[PDB]
């Protein structure tokens, strides 16, 4: 025989490797389809076919408009451990684009058993492919719900979600249960009894947010059922029919076997195993049939109302993804249990003008809490959720007159009528720490035009779209050479040269001058938040009006000037940078605890808000509030945040969960905080009462306190301007006070190391200097000796340094002019 | 490692927008919505093998050389005397060869027919197969060449006078689903005659409203497929090297004559096992795969599918190659005919016309090399 | 970097008016003459000397900066000035900017289509340029790193029409390129190799002119050396023509025929157990008693390949006890 | 060239015809233009490799014709009519 097949396989390999940049047909596809028939090269042909299928949705379309579906159906019946991962990968690829037309071809010859036995008898990635295939089979296919739902499968699913490492299966198992809970009271009863509900309730608290959103999606599906009294009969009928049909087939096969022929080692020997296989299927049928009659819709409702209260504490979650999934779940709860909402809104807003007390009022208040989200789309999404309620009580048939009467109070018998509707659903029914805490600094003033009340949830389509990006080959921007790769290497070279030149020019600041001005800019307002970008030449400023402005000082240009979107009366209290090594992101922290992250801040046209949450919740807007005080620690990804709350919290970024809370053990406010950027375990905070304290995260939060001292020998509480630990050099802990006293301390020892002699004290990150803000700007050595003094032609607002170059920024109180001074020789 | 820069943060949870879906910029989402066949299968179940071969006498309209093309379906008419091969051997071999394409189709042949015979020979097939396809294979060599008015010829009981039959009456005899295979000396005449009779029936059934009583629905005559030997008024080849029914050999047994015409047209004819028709015997069966003959059939199937997919537009490829196996195999062989036959001043024709890149496609060289590789093993054995 | 950046900027402003950058934010190539005309009058026609001098450094002085982007200037500067030197030097500068691994063997979008574009442009100017001395070396300097990009059928189809060209050196190197590609993408190479082998074998015996015979014979030599995959099964047809080519038409045709025979023997090797008995008498017939004192180097070298490749070493003296008689007096 | 393909020998044919076209004869020009245009019909979209040198020689010798101009600038914007 000829070597034509091998030659064409090699040609297809080269086309896959080096010629795939054009997305036109490969011209060698019928050959690799034809070689899929003989056990000489099926493994190699199938792996090249899967490699082709990896590229994208054009590949699977070309492979389906040629006829690979009969082949991949036919290889299911051939058993071999080596083909199993390749078949499951190919099927996972093929069912992620057109699952509508490929789900009825898997029920013909027990084709689901392949995926069922590769899941339940092989890496976790293979198991993830298998569970995705099963979920795509079950989606909107109630005939396949019957075939797929087995107790062994759900128990193995619970085992995997208890302990499987890779989060992809931790996603898809929860998705599979959510899809199995679609509309099936028998399935809901069985899962409740076997305790998958408890496991999926405990899986709410998990590091990655995708599985948390998946858990909320599954408990969205876990609503009991509106057409329950008819769907239970609607399932009873075909269980009866399947029982009758399989029973008739059993006696038909018995009459066939009663042919008065032994047929040893023949069809009879091939028939006894089918006999008790049919018997096992029958016995499964009456197991489900016996579980049917004890359904207890009341216990189903009780478990649902027990799940809702445990859903509630994820209001202070991390991402806007989980928040959007929460608001759509709340909208579906509004859709189902409408009349409770209708009877509670009257009482709540009449009391706002002037029964409640249930866990339902907690959800009603949480909807209003989500109505003030810091994200863009979530705000109008919650508004559209509440718009159904508004439109309903606008009339409520006979109630529109009373509603208007109590609506005229908004600018400034019916009791029994409202009370009667509570029992109408209380009868149909047939710890509780509501705790009602909310900073009510705002009030609800009462793109699609209409509103469908049960909202959609595109999370399933989002999760399905993951299976089109490549998996056997790394994606764009991470290849060994590309546009983004070349940009990354250019950025890396620039960081290297700036870092080297900073070490080269470190000593120039000791003996140089500081009295020369570089450039002055007009911010059209008084700025107090003032930050040079660490490496690239930009300058971020923020003022009272939450108007954030970006300057390019090299060209003396204004790049952007926008608004933070914070409500009036609050002020932005901190600006910081995220991922400074590759592409920085502006973090704006305002006195209301609203943390936002911005992208492309240097362009007005293409700026975006990536993420937004509330790291802190319990602060009270005092007139003397220090606001949101935050510090960054990149290696651990830690964000330490504090303010009017008596506890400094840590926020993680890889899990978006609160790792730990550390009490301040005082009653004063916090003026400053700093931490070590490389070791990432010791952080020092300076408090307005003149107390300098060192904490540790390695121990428990109760004894996280290590050491405490007082700045100066005076017993009176002296205000502290700033406490700083330098990143480089010798890392001298420099602490300044408003009386002019500046100090150099040690963490290990107790007595201060050095001291000498007020708006703010600033320290350059690598230059051994200390800058003191008075009517005359003074720059000193960290060893105490003065170096220079000049005037910024009142009181200074704040100074800052460019973190590597010797740029110092100055601005005066009641002044809109900001000056930059450059150190030279 | 860098944070706050993952898929969740850059996508917000929304899926890929549908308004951006169809504006394919990187050509990444090119769709084929109608990918799955609708399971509507027009099977072929019955065949008519019209073989108008009265061996010994020639038509009076075509001159002949004293040695002429006379072998028919690999059986010679001189080794058998008068009528043991006039039908009952040629038709037997032809039916056995047609069995390879589809074994689930029954066949029943023609004994040099007459009009009172092709009454039943067509109407029984029509009444026993309602909407399934009926194959019709006409071979004519003892028959005058078809006329421009649309007639073929058959015989009488005494085999004396050639009697005409109109293609209009023939298509009323049969019904809608056809595959017609012609082997006469000018088949383009009857192909265009059938085309214009079909449009005449369309016009008379639609506008004139005088619907003639036809056994099959009016609009279903368009599914009737046709394959024809000669593209114009150009005569076949009477050369005594090649068989007289080269088109039917192309459409029936591809591997055999394709190998033998490769032996005909090989630049080298020395160092080979020899009007000298070579005696190429290849071991194995068509349906096998490990045998050399089965391997040759397999590689032929692959290459003639690849050429068709590369050249043809997609709707025509779906209509002709994916719907049913019998028609797929016949057009697979027609792809080989469209290359082999034009080497001998005869151009085949199909009723759904095919692009002419088939005969100049570069991929045939690999098939030629495959024959060379197998035949080297044969000669060294 | 204080001086190399300056010389790169001088080269820039000489070629087209911008500054060499890798990726921060570039322009096209139309204002080259407008930028370069004021250049010489800023210090103080043909203008070939300035471009030649500016091109003579890109092949010589190495720069650690990114070096695969100003090829998009150089390749568009091919026919900027008509010459047998400007085009050749620009093409070889573009060819020497891609040697082993700069953007060549890394696989990604914008790391692969740039290579495809530059290789297509080089092949186009390699087969299009009328002056028949650019293409004797612009095809020759194609290193083995462009094989996965030019082995595709789209470039291969335009490549093997260079097998029939004017100068014989073009054919001699193009068939070697084809033989090298005969193991990269063999599905689209080997049948075409069979076709051209059959064409050459037909012409070698149906042609009647000694220079055509010469070209066919040594084309067969270089093909049989450059590709061993298309070699072995065709030994009988390729020997049935060459073996009866020891005539007296000229000495060179017989020498090249013996060269073909020796190359075929050394390429095949050890399957001539059923050719040696007929092969040895015919070669010793032209090895001894020459009618004219022709070039016997080929007659020596053919046995030099064939005896060693066959391994029939101690036998021939016993079967043919005359070769001692030839060897004693040939010296 | 109407009957036997010449993608194989196109380089030799075109480089032989260019030396004809370079020196003006005013009578052979129409015939050689017709022959090269017919080979363009035979070859098709692949003639983009041979477009620029032919254009350069034609612009040098100042020879223009309607059929060649129309079919070439239809070839560039992809509308081929035999």
């Amino acid at each position: 025989f000829t070597g034509f097949f091998e030659q064409n396989l090699t040609a297809f390999e080269l086309w896959l490797k080096y010629a795939s940049n054009v997305r036109h047909p490969p011209e060698q596809l019928p050959i690799v389809l034809q070689v899929l028939l003989s056990q000489v090269h099926r493994i190699r042909a199938l792996v090249l076919l899967s490699r082709f299928l990896d590229l994208g949705p054009w590949a699977v379309y070309l492979s389906l408009s040629i006829g690979i579906f009969p082949y991949v159906l036919k290889l299911l019946q051939s058993p071999a451990p080596e083909l199993k991962p390749i078949l499951v990968f190919i099927w996972a690829r093929i069912m992620s684009i057109d699952y509508k037309n490929t789900q009825s071809e898997l029920i013909k010859e027990k084709g689901y058993m392949y995926f069922v036995t590769v899941l339940v008898p092989t890496t976790d990635e293979q198991k993830a492919m298998a569970v995705f295939v099963l979920a795509s089979f079950v989606r909107n296919f109630p005939l396949g719900q019957k075939n797929c739902f087995s107790l062994e499968l759900v128990n193995k699913l619970c085992f995997y979600i208890d302990n499987s490492e890779i989060p992809l299966l931790r996603q898809w198992c929860v998705i599979l249960l959510g899809l199995l809970f679609a509309d099936n009271p028998l399935n809901r009863f069985v899962c409740m009894n076997t305790g998958a509900v408890e496991i999926l309730l405990k899986s709410l608290k998990d590091p990655v947010p995708e599985v948390r959103t998946a858990s909320i999606f599954a408990l969205k599906h876990f609503i009991s059922g509106f057409q329950d009294a008819e769907v239970i009969l609607r399932l009873q009928q075909e269980f009866e029919e399947q029982y009758q049909q399989l029973h008739s087939q059993l006696q038909h096969l018995q009459n066939q076997s009663h042919l008065q022929q032994q047929q040893s080692q023949q069809q009879q020997q091939h028939l006894e195993q089918q006999q008790m296989k049919i018997e096992k299927q029958i016995r499964h049928c009456q197991v489900m049939q016996n579980q049917l009659e004890v359904i207890d819709l009341r216990k189903l409702k009780r478990q649902e109302i027990g799940n809702l209260i445990s859903i509630l504490p994820l209001i202070n979650d991390g991402s806007s993804l989980v928040r959007k999934e929460l608001v759509v779940y709340f909208s579906h709860i509004v859709s189902r249990y409408s009349n409770f909402f209708i009877v509670v809104v009257f009482n709540d807003l009449l009391e706002e003008i002037k029964s409640q007390g249930s866990i339902f009022y907690t959800v009603w208040k949480s909807l209003l809490i989500l109505a003030e989200d810091p994200f863009l789309e979530n705000k109008e999404l919650s508004k559209q959720v509440i718009d159904y309620i508004l439109l309903e009580l606008s009339a409520h048939k006979e109630l529109g007159g009373p509603f208007a009467v109590m609506e005229k109070f908004l600018l400034k018998p019916m009791r029994t009528s409202l009370a009667k509707l509570f029992q109408s659903l209380g009868f149909s029914e047939s710890s509780n720490t509501s705790m009602k805490s909310h900073t009510s600094k705002k009030g609800p003033s009462g793109h699609t035009e209409p509103l469908q009340l049960p909202l959609n949830s595109s999370f399933l389509d989002y999760s399905r779209e993951y299976f089109q990006e490549p998996q056997m080959k790394k994606q764009e921007a991470d290849e060994p050479g590309s546009v983004e790769y070349n940009a990354r290497l250019w950025r890396r070279n620039r960081n290297e040269t700036i870092i080297q030149e900073t070490q080269g020019e470190k000593k120039l600041s000791i003996y140089g001058n500081w009295s020369k001005k570089l450039i002055s800019l007009n911010n059209k307002s008084q700025p107090k938040l003032m930050k040079f970008a660490q490496f690239e030449d930009q300058l971020i400023t923020a003022d009272d009006r939450s108007t954030i402005t970006v300057f390019d000082w090299e060209k003396g240009k204004t790049l952007s000037k926008f608004s933070n979107g914070t409500p009036f009366g609050t002020k932005v209290t901190d600006l910081k940078l995220i991922n400074e090594d590759d592409s920085a992101l502006l973090l704006t922290g305002s006195s209301d605890g609203v943390i936002k992250i911005y992208r492309d801040y240097q362009d007005v046209d293409t700026f975006k808000i990536v993420s937004a949450w509330r790291g802190l919740t319990d602060m009270l807007l005092t007139p003397r509030s220090t606001g949101l005080l935050t510090e960054w620690l990149q290696i651990r990804g830690s964000l330490l945040t504090t303010g009017d709350v008596k506890v400094i919290r840590v926020w993680d970024a890889h899990t978006e969960t609160v790792e730990v809370d550390i009490p301040a053990k005082t009653s004063s406010l916090i003026t400053s905080l700093t931490a070590d950027q490389l070791a990432g375990n010791i952080f020092v905070a300076g408090f307005a009462d003149g107390s300098l304290r060192v904490y540790d995260r390695r121990l428990d939060p109760r004894d996280s306190m290590i050491r405490r001292w007082r700045a100066g020998n005076d017993k009176q509480g002296v205000w502290i301007n700033n406490v700083h630990l330098q990143r480089g050099g010798y890392r001298e802990l420099v602490s300044g006070a408003t009386n002019g006293v500046v100090e150099l301390w040690d963490i290990r020892s107790e007595d201060p190391v050095e001291s000498f002699v007020m708006t703010c004290m600033q320290v350059h990150e690598h230059a051994p200097i200390i800058a003191t803000g008075t009517k005359q700007i003074k720059i000193w050595t960290t060893s105490g000796d003065l170096l220079n003094s000049f005037k910024n032609s009142a009181f200074l607002s704040s100074m800052a340094f460019h973190p590597h170059r010797m740029m110092i920024a100055a601005t005066n109180s009641h002044d809109s002019i900001v000056n930059i001074y450059k150190c030279e020789d | 490692i860098f944070y706050f820069d993952d898929k969740r943060h850059k996508t917000n949870g929304n899926p890929i927008p549908e308004e951006d879906k169809q504006r394919d910029v990187n050509r990444y989402y090119q769709p084929i919505t109608d990918w799955k066949i609708m399971k509507d299968r027009q099977k072929t179940v019955s065949a008519a093998l019209l073989l108008c071969l009265n061996l010994g006498v020639d038509p009076p309209d075509v001159m002949k050389t004293h040695p002429c093309a006379r072998v028919e379906a690999w059986v010679d008419p001189l080794n058998f005397q008068d009528s043991k091969k006039a039908i009952e051997q040629i038709g037997k071999n032809l039916q056995a060869q047609y069995e390879t394409l589809s074994l689930r189709t029954r066949y029943k042949q023609s004994l040099d027919p007459c009009v009172e015979d092709v009454k039943r020979f067509c109407n029984s097939l029509r009444r026993t197969s309602k909407e399934d396809r009926i194959l019709f294979h006409y071979n004519g060599h003892g028959v005058p060449k078809p006329t421009k008015s649309g007639e073929i010829w058959v015989f009488n009981r005494g085999y004396t006078q050639y009697i005409p039959v109109s293609l209009y009456d023939l298509q009323t005899w049969l019904g809608a689903p056809c595959i017609f295979v012609y082997d006469c000396n000018s088949a383009e005449n009857i192909l265009i005659n059938f085309q214009k009779f079909v449009q005449k029936r369309i016009k008379d059934d639609e506008e004139g409203n005088h619907d003639v009583a036809a056994p099959s629905p009016t609009s279903a005559y368009q599914d009737c497929f046709q394959l024809a030997s000669c593209t114009s008024d150009e005569l076949l080849l009477m050369s005594p090297e090649l068989p007289a029914d080269l088109f039917s050999c192309c459409l029936t047994c591809p591997i055999e004559i394709s190998i033998r015409i490769f032996l005909m047209q090989s630049p080298l004819k020395d160092s080979k096992y020899k009007s000298k028709i070579p005696n190429v015997n290849i071991p194995g069966m068509l349906s096998d795969r490990r045998t050399p003959l089965g391997e040759l059939n397999w590689i032929f199937t692959a290459i003639t599918d690849t050429i068709a997919w590369t050249s043809l537009p997609r709707p025509l490829f779906k209509k002709l190659f994916r719907h049913d196996l019998m028609i797929a195999a016949l057009f697979r062989n027609f792809l080989l005919a469209k290359r082999i036959m034009p080497w001998y001043n005869c151009h085949p024709v199909s009723d759904p016309e095919l692009p002419d890149s088939i005969t100049t496609h570069p991929m045939w060289k690999s098939w030629d090399l495959a024959m060379d590789e197998v035949l080297t093993k044969i000669v060294i054995d | 970097s204080t001086v190399n950046s300056r010389i790169l900027n001088l080269l820039s402003i000489s070629l087209s008016g911008e500054k060499f950058i890798q990726s921060n934010q570039q322009f096209s190539i139309e204002k080259a003459r407008k930028s370069r005309n004021q250049s010489f009058m800023k210090k103080t026609i043909t203008d070939a000397q300035i471009l030649i001098q500016c091109f003579k450094m890109l092949q010589l002085i190495h720069h650690q900066y990114s070096l695969t982007e100003f090829v998009r200037l150089i390749t568009i500067s091919y026919i900027e000035h008509e010459d047998s030197s400007v085009r050749k030097l620009a093409a070889l500068t573009s060819c020497d900017l891609f040697i082993k691994d700069d953007i060549c063997k890394q696989t990604s979008v914008h790391a692969l289509h740039s290579v495809s574009e530059v290789l297509s442009k080089l092949l186009m100017i390699a087969i299009t340029d009328p002056v028949a001395e650019i293409r004797l070396e612009i095809l020759q300097h194609l290193g083995s790193n462009f094989d996965p990009q030019l082995a595709q059928p789209d470039n291969l189809r335009l490549l093997f029409m260079a097998l029939n060209d004017e100068i014989f050196g073009i054919q001699l190197e193009a068939i070697k390129i084809i033989g090298r590609l005969s193991s990269v993408n063999p599905a689209y190479v080997v049948p075409s190799l069979r076709k051209t082998l059959l064409e050459l074998l037909t012409q070698l015996k149906f042609s009647n002119m000694p220079k055509k015979k010469e070209e066919s014979a040594t084309l067969l030599c270089t093909l049989i050396n450059s590709s061993d995959e298309v070699a072995k099964p065709y030994i009988d047809p390729i020997l049935d023509v060459i073996l009866p080519k020891c005539q007296d038409a000229s000495s060179a045709v017989a020498s090249t025929a013996l060269k073909v025979l020796g190359e075929l023997s050394v390429v095949g090797g050890k399957e001539m157990t059923r050719y040696l008995k007929e092969l040895m008498p015919l070669i010793i017939n032209t090895f001894q008693d020459q009618s004219n004192s022709f070039k016997r180097d080929a007659a020596l070298t053919t046995l030099g390949q064939l005896a060693a490749s066959s391994g029939y070493v101690v036998g021939p003296l016993l079967d043919y006890p005359e070769l001692l008689g030839i060897l004693i007096n040939i010296l | 060239a109407k009957n036997i393909n010449l993608s194989e020998m196109s380089s030799r044919i075109v480089q032989a015809l260019v030396r004809i076209l370079n020196n003006g004869d005013r009578e052979l020009t129409k015939a050689t233009m017709n022959t090269l245009s017919l080979l363009l019909l035979q070859l098709g979209t692949d003639f983009v490799v041979f477009v620029p040198v032919i254009n350069k020689a034609l612009l040098r010798n100042r020879i223009q014709h309607s059929v060649y101009d129309q079919l070439v600038n239809k070839l560039l914007n992809n509308e081929c009519l035999p």
